[PDB]
């Protein structure tokens, strides 16, 4: 499974701290946008331009690609500010 | 720098720090740090650079004080809405410690006039509001190898990263290329501007390690810190 | 409560924060808050807390404003060198935030006359100096299930806690039961006294999940938070 | 092997932020004492009364059982203060 933690304002518009998926997302990419279609809210939440990602605590770029067993960690820029 | 019997009296509780000594005091009282934005972050960081003992502060910014920055821009009064940031501020940070010199700079400054006042301090804070003053900044002080301690805080969430501009060390391009009012909670730029005054003596003193290659995350609704390694990024047009 | 006006333009910042909003605002206008020691910890925490629109402070120590402390307690000043430190801090924070009311207690409290003043607020910050006090405060927490956000710094290493006395929680013997003049650099009680203000404002709007169950530790010297479980102890005298 | 790790003064004393260690210490107070007779540098470092210490994650009492791939970290209490 890969585990995806959402932090700040991420969690608060999700609603949850963290869910494991299972491993068929090729990217981050792959995974963001199909978390993103779920509603409006969560395609708030994870608005290409305001998000930033964590592979395995390392930032990444959304190209990065993703492996089974993963930690993708989603939470928000900050410019404040 | 020399220290009076005075100052080392007040500055104590630092001396006696092990591996800070009268050395690394000494190199507080000898160190230039500007500080741009004296909003929230700004009056946080300041007040801990002034009552530390950093011997001369430059303040630049060009707004004035607000009702609503009262909320948490702690160094402005009620007296003082109207008054510039940086008048507001020297005026308070004079009284936190009467010993060290602070210039307050009331203007937007283009690039050339920024590479000047960069070059002319030893380290630059980045408390700044947005993300084009910021990359202003990390310009600059990459061109000439002049540390930036870099915090931003917004809603409940906030996050530092030191770059010192070594080589093979990512610069804040490295990070801003990865994305593209609201609210603040008060002592949310207390965290984060404290964190700020506390790298910058450890940059200034030689003391510690300090937080370069990463982002220092504050999740303030769970009171969660993440750390996360910031890699350098190949074609970043600013070091890459 | 009831915002003015000019209270709702003052904070701005805050209420426009989704979950937080006017009433949490006025649940923290309506607040009581103890904090106990006017030192480095409680200058800090007491000055966004005063900021943030905590309605009632109830500012507790004994000691008066000595010159080392200048070096960090920014709220005094050379000019109230020799001054309680209650009423130093009560003049500067009534200048942060003219809109709440602040009562100085110039006194170190027995048992008795602490469970009075405990039970009097809805919250208390420990911001004090040593482990005899620190102990008197979780007893009087305990006994009367009043929250109790406690912060403590030294040399470069700060800690949090919140306890809120809920069944099978820890208090804060389950910790201090582990254990059994040195130095502290300034904006480390920044840190750790914005935590403390945070974690005060999250209990008393209700607003995101405290630190509860944790220390939460900052390591200066190399910029690291370490957060590590703390379970209540089966025996300890105190929620044993 | 077990990770011991060292926060703050403990740290800054011994001169090491990590060490793995073989897995020869039934408990906390074990790895404690044997570390502690090293020098009386390593003795101030990690003296009885003077010491916090947390395996995996959670602070336990020094009487704690370890085991083969636990984390130890050991780091100074504040009453600062
Ligand atoms: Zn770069
Ligand atoms: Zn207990």
């Amino acid at each position: 499974m890969i585990k995806v933690l959402f932090f700040a304002q991420v969690r608060e518009l999700v609603g949850t701290d963290a869910t494991e998926v299972a491993a068929d997302f090729p990217t981050v990419e792959a995974l963001r946008q199909h978390m993103a279609a779920q509603s409006d809210r969560w395609a708030l939440a994870l608005e290409d331009g305001k998000l930033l990602a964590a592979v395995n605590q390392t930032l990444v770029s959304f190209d990065h690609p993703l492996t089974d067993g993963d930690e993708v960690a989603f939470f928000p820029p900050v410019t404040g500010g | 720098a020399e220290l009076s019997d005075q100052e080392m009296l007040r500055y104590n509780r630092q001396i006696i720090l092990r591996g800070f000594d009268f050395d690394g005091q000494e190199a507080l009282k000898d160190s230039r740090v500007l500080i741009v934005g004296l909003g929230g972050l700004g009056c946080a960081a300041s007040q801990y650079l002034a009552s530390a003992g950093v011997g001369n502060l430059t303040l630049l910014d060009f707004d004035t004080v607000s009702l609503s920055n009262l909320q948490r821009q702690t160094l402005h009064s009620d007296a003082t809405v109207g008054q510039p940031k940086v008048e507001s501020a020297r005026d308070a940070l004079t009284r936190i410690n009467p010993h060290i010199a602070i210039t307050p700079v009331n203007a937007l400054l283009d690039d050339a006039e920024l590479a000047a006042l960069i070059a002319e301090h030893d380290l630059v804070l980045d408390c700044t509001d947005n993300v084009a003053v910021r990359n202003q900044l990390n310009a600059g002080c990459f061109a000439a190898k002049v540390p930036l301690v870099s915090g931003a805080a917004i809603r409940m969430e906030g996050q530092i990263t030191v770059f010192t501009y070594q080589d093979g060390e990512p610069c804040y391009r490295c990070l801003s290329r990865l994305f593209g009012e609201a609210g603040v909670m008060a002592p949310l730029i207390g965290v984060i501007g404290s964190l700020q005054a506390m790298e910058a003596i450890k940059m200034l003193a030689g003391y510690g390690k300090p937080a370069s290659g990463k982002i220092v995350m504050y999740d303030a609704m769970t009171c969660q810190f993440r750390e996360m390694k910031l890699m350098r990024n190949p074609g970043c047009e600013v070091c890459g």
